[PDB]
RNA sequence: UGGAAGUAUAAAUCGAAAAGGUGAUAGUAUUCAUCAAAGUCUAAAUAUUACAGGAAAACUGAUAGCAAAGAAGUACUGUGAA
RNA sequence: GAAUAGCAGGAAAGCUAUAACAUGAAGAGAAAACGAAAAACUAUGAGAGUGUAGAAAUACAUUUAGCAAUAGUAUCUUUCAA
RNA sequence: GAUUCACGCAGUGUUAACGUGCAAAUUACUUGUCAUAUUUGAGUAUAGGGGCGAAAGACUCAUCGAACUAUCUAGUAGCUGGUUCCACCUGAAUAUUCCCUUAGGAAGGUCAAAGUAUUAAUAGUAUUGAUUGGUAAAGAUAAUGAUUAGGUGUAACAUCUUGUCAAACUAUGAAUAAACAAAGAAGAAUUCUCAGUGUUAAAUACACUUCAGGAAUUUAAAUAUAAACAUACUUUGAAUCGGCCAAGUCUGGUAAGCAGGACUGGCGAUGCGGGAUGAACCGAACGUCGAGAUAAAGUGCCAAA
RNA sequence: AAUCCGACUGUUUAAUAAAAACAUAGCAUUCUGAUAAAUCUAAAAGGUUCAUUACAGAAUGUGAUUUCUGCCCAGUGCUCUGAAUGUCAAGGUAAUGAAAUUUACUUAAGCGCGGGUUAACGGCGAAGGUAGCCAAAUGCCUC
RNA sequence: GGGAACGGGCUUGAUUGGAACGGCGGGGAAAGAAGACCCUGUUGAGCUUGACUCUAAUUUAUCAUGUGA
RNA sequence: GGCGGCACAUCUGUUACAAGAUAACGCAGGUGUCCAAAGAUGAACUCAAUGAGGACAGAAACCUCAUGUAGAAUAUAAGGGUAUAAGUUCAUUUGAUUAUUGAUUCCAGUACAAUCAAUAACUCUGAAAUGAUGGCCUAACGAUCCCUAAGAUUUUUAAUUAGAAAGACAUUUCUAGUUAAUCCUUUAAUAAUAAGGCUUGGGGUGUCAGAAAAGUUACCACAGGGAUAACUGGCUUGUGGCAGCCAAGCGCUCAUAGCGACGUUGCUUUUUGAUCCUUCGAUGUCGGCUCUUCCUAUCCAUUUCAAGCAGAAUUGAAAAAAGGUAUGAUUGUUCACCAUUUAAUAGGGAACGUGAGCUGGGU
RNA sequence: AGGUAGAUUACCUGACGUUCCCAUCUGUGUGAACAUAAUGGUACUGAUCAGGCUCUAAGCAUCUUUACUUCCGUGUUCGGAUGGGAACGGGUGUAUCCUACUUGAUAUGAACCUACC
């Protein structure tokens, strides 16, 4: 039987990282946030004051509005049956970029290089280049041929038990 | 007259016969407690450019 | 607890921050002529005994104590609320 | 009593008038409006499951319909009311 | 088929009555006091035509239309507060 | 207001008889009492929050810790019992909040029926990418705490080792998980043109404005799988919120077919084949049938092999 | 032959208790001068004790005889031939106000203070169980 | 045996000829009675008491105009 | 069930399972407060502890240097947070203020309450950026009705001067000066009292979403309940009872004839617990008398082995449950304890066998 | 090469010693005034006679620490699954995921703007 305290069961997740103690960076108070950019939401226990929620600890959403010393951030939490959208005024000190679209803003701009040499080679009538390829799982691995020039073989059998004492 | 106290049995069962409903894409475009410049200035743009076409519909 | 008089507040009739003097609410006295308290008498009349219920179950052994600070220059009054405190004085 | 600082009745005390009552927030003042209490009678339009005489019925049809379709408030019970 | 008043037919049925009122057409405010257009805007969206081809149905391009619904905007009424 | 016997009366014992009796309190024997505080008839008086009582809450017409009778009255009941034709389709519940609440209610979840919408309105799944957490494990001259011993230097203290530990210790830290992204101002992108406010020292920077707006060109691409009787729902409403079982789980307890929990599957609501028998185990879920391959599990007979 | 209880004659739970329970005589207490005390009644030149009058009427406790009834008036009762300005109602008086209203003063019993009372309720290390009695129909340990 | 943990019925066994007379008190968890013990109802009733709220009786004060001092 | 406790409103660590949720009358504790500073801000400084020095002065008084990641302090429970500070010292101050919005926690996405982000005033501190709408964070608290406080001059009207423009045979509008009234209502009109409205606080419900509430019934009653106690049965076996393993010692020497400590493993349902599965429209609740049967962990009789077995009397053990196992005083007693007798006067089960079998002593 | 402001916040710290300073920085002289305190020690201001003594910075060490990699070790643990084994206790096999401590090797900073050399 827990307390319904606000910040209960919290010994060890506002806890400091280990040899992690006081002031922060300061690209945290110098982080440009922007409406529609993604942010991760961490409770930095060193500020009490504005302390978000501790079920929004690590939650991954989204800036909707920008004010002059929170970020206006969108989550959604889930309720009885369903989902509602949280709207919270954060810090910059409890929030931090999120790279849940690195991957997926290089695989952007990486088709973007083709299609800029396409509309210059459409020009001079050459062939144009084909977008990347898309990702696929890891396919069967095809057939190949393995030389025989420098292998060397090397017997595995099972082993002969032995008493660790 | 004891009785059993709790039990999150079958809830989440129940959770998913309807399955969680997410929200539309309508509760994400609020506007409320946005702020107060940039809503002074859309709403100034939004009012020159209805004006300006409203003199188009008075014009033709 | 202890609370000098003498204040300097925002004063909302000057909208300037005027002097102001504090001292503490107390319940004025019951007036025999207000409409619940004829209704009372009405109801309390004839046979029947004690018509309405009463309170004798209290726990609350403190009060919140009200603030009435005044404006010197413009008799202005504002009602502050502190938290309950089992002894509270006026300062100097 | 819906009538709420008293709508109506009654009792104890008190008690008017060169009249006065009311206008439902108690009080006083000046206007305004409308009536003129404290005696009496009065047809018609209205009610009715007593009782009596009739007519009907998407009602009951002998364990139903009145308790009673025959000498039914009878036979029978109780000191009696029943 | 508000009371109610008439008609033929004799009728617990039927028909007829410029008609009180009920709900609604205007909403907010405790109340005094009031009382709604920028002849609207934005997004997606129902439907209608043509051309070509597969070729059996049908599949793409292109022109126009923008209702319902949802969300968001200006503007307007009342309120201390939309 | 002495002792006794008798006519009468009572009711001490048999804890006798009887106990669907002779009897809704009687019979037999034994016993007691058997005239003045005695016994008894008739008349009369006292009436239900009343009467009467040598007092037992006794008696008041087989009714008394408040008679009988009729009316209010078909009193109220969160409690017990019953609730009447067939086929077909869908099909639950024991969480959460509030209650003078705990045998009960209301909000809500699960469920049904009606009625819609071309629909920024699919996921109890995996993969790739960036994260979150502090559990299992691990540690113990790494911080806190516990703890055995041995060296070295100055019992003690330092210092180097050694053995063993923590639900209310921790540096480190999985597996399983949680929440993101993998192209919806409506499927991309680019070039030209470009306005209103504001930020700004000023802006041609920047922010918001259908990536204000407008015109050309290009374009259906951006993990796997599934999904149009898909998806999103709207309204109205029922029943239910006593639950119980299993376990490569946990806590209290010596323990329990004990009490209480986390996740899932079940029974309840469920028959069928098997475990001889069995609510829950194993296989597998059911319209009426025929022929075949099977599942669990079996092949001496009961009993098919 | 002893012990316990009730002194005795008597009465009692009709239908599971006949007794140690009730009554009793004896003892003791309280109130009352009759227009009273107790007490029935909605009221009443109404009713009962009462056709009565303290050797009486009304209300109680203990329960024959013998012996003895100890200490306590703090508390709760009851009582006083007592207390005024501690607290006390409606009223009455006065003042202000245009008036309702408001304010002030003065008022009975009761309670509070003081005295008496335990054959009143009661307690007995206000006073600390006296005289007696006992593993008691009263003593757990205890057979 | 398992099962609601004490079967007449179900599973596996032991076993069985139909109809019954006189006794008997093991069983039918035999009959009689919607347990009277215990608990729960937001169900009562008798009795008690400075429980809450009242009330008859009793009591005290004021008003209700006999004359002359 | 009562007595106890509060697990009833509430906070911290843990149980708790690395998202969220999350049980027990689980564990260790806490709240109904405290603060004109312990709120706000600025500046300066660094704490606990240790080492080495200095008259009294020493283990502890005060001074100096060095080391010192917080091992101190921060009102409090615990957990978090904090080092040119969030701690200490100094200084100024009252933002512990008014008004309007939109969110987050609890959540039914209700109220109260708490946590924020902004806007408009007026302020405080600082050179300034900033910071400040109480306390470093997580607890420190309260509806309807009723009572009681504070607030509604920012502006709108009317009358009369001065000026101006529209208005059928009067009257409105705009402008400046003035004077008066001004949050709404008490319904014929006004006035001063009185009362009622609107917004926000306080008075308080601790059973903390909030009745105004003492007992006893053995004289008892009703609706029900095996949702729930008193008896059997069932799971368990702590406790009761019985049986083993090892071998430190006892037994004149001698671990084991007979015992067996420190430890450790089982069996039984003949004790008492623990639980609440069956039974509350009833399973007659103790003992004794009577009678049958069953178990062996055997008291006697039969057959054996061992001894610290010379005989006698005994002691340990094996086969074996076909046969036997008594009479009485006291007690309702089961039990107990005495007096005998006997070959022995063993232990238990069968709904704690047995009440349409008795008895009724106990309850 | 040096100085100012920084961002990453130990590869940057701590202890033991070493190397220059030409500019720069530092240490350095003074107390009249702003200002300061018990103290011109600090903070403040005015200055330039001396100095690489310290600071800072660059390098040294079988240096503690910290940071990467291997190894530890597919050993701990773990998700899914029997009419698998065991009287229990606990522990397989299968399809999978897979730490930590330690030890060993390497490293002891990279990098931005402005000015001066």
């Amino acid at each position: 039987p827990l307390s319904n305290g606000r910040n209960r069961r919290t010994r060890k997740l506002f806890k400091r990282p280990f040899r992690g103690h006081g002031l922060s960076n300061t690209s945290t108070i110098l982080h440009t946030y922007k409406v529609g950019d993604y942010v991760t939401i961490l409770c930095n226990s060193s500020i009490q004051h504005g302390l978000p929620y501790k079920a929004f600890h690590g939650k991954t959403g989204r800036v909707w509005n920008v004010n002059p010393h929170a970020i206006g951030v969108m989550v959604n939490k889930k309720v009885n049956n369903r989902i509602v959208v949280k709207r919270l005024h954060i810090s910059p000190e409890h929030i931090k970029p999120s790279g849940c679209q690195k991957d997926f803003l290089e695989r952007k701009a990486a088709v973007a290089a083709i299609r800029k040499q396409n509309i210059q080679l459409k020009k001079e009538g050459k062939p144009l280049l084909p977008l990347p390829a898309k990702r696929l799982p890891k396919q069967p691995r095809p057939a190949e041929l393995i030389k025989g020039a420098d292998i060397k073989f090397t017997t595995v059998a099972p082993l002969k038990f032995e008493e660790l004492y | 007259s004891k009785d059993k106290n709790r039990s999150s049995h079958n809830q989440s069962h129940k959770a998913h016969r309807n399955g969680f409903y997410k929200p539309k894409k309508s509760a994400y475009m609020s506007t409320k407690g946005m702020n107060v410049q940039v809503l002074k200035n859309t709403k100034a743009q939004r009012k020159f450019a209805l004006a300006k076409k409203l003199e188009a519909k008075k014009a033709a | 607890v202890v609370v000098p008089k003498t204040r300097k507040t925002y004063c909302p009739r000057c909208d300037k921050h005027t002097p102001h003097k504090v001292s503490q609410y107390k319940k004025g006295k019951d007036s025999l002529h207000v409409q619940g308290k004829r209704r009372y008498d009405r109801k309390q009349q004839g046979f029947g005994g004690q018509t309405k219920p009463v309170f004798k179950k209290k726990a609350k052994t403190t009060k919140k104590v009200v603030l009435k600070i005044e404006c010197t220059k413009c008799k202005y009054k504002l009602q502050k609320c502190l938290k309950r405190c089992k002894h509270f004085e006026l300062g100097n």
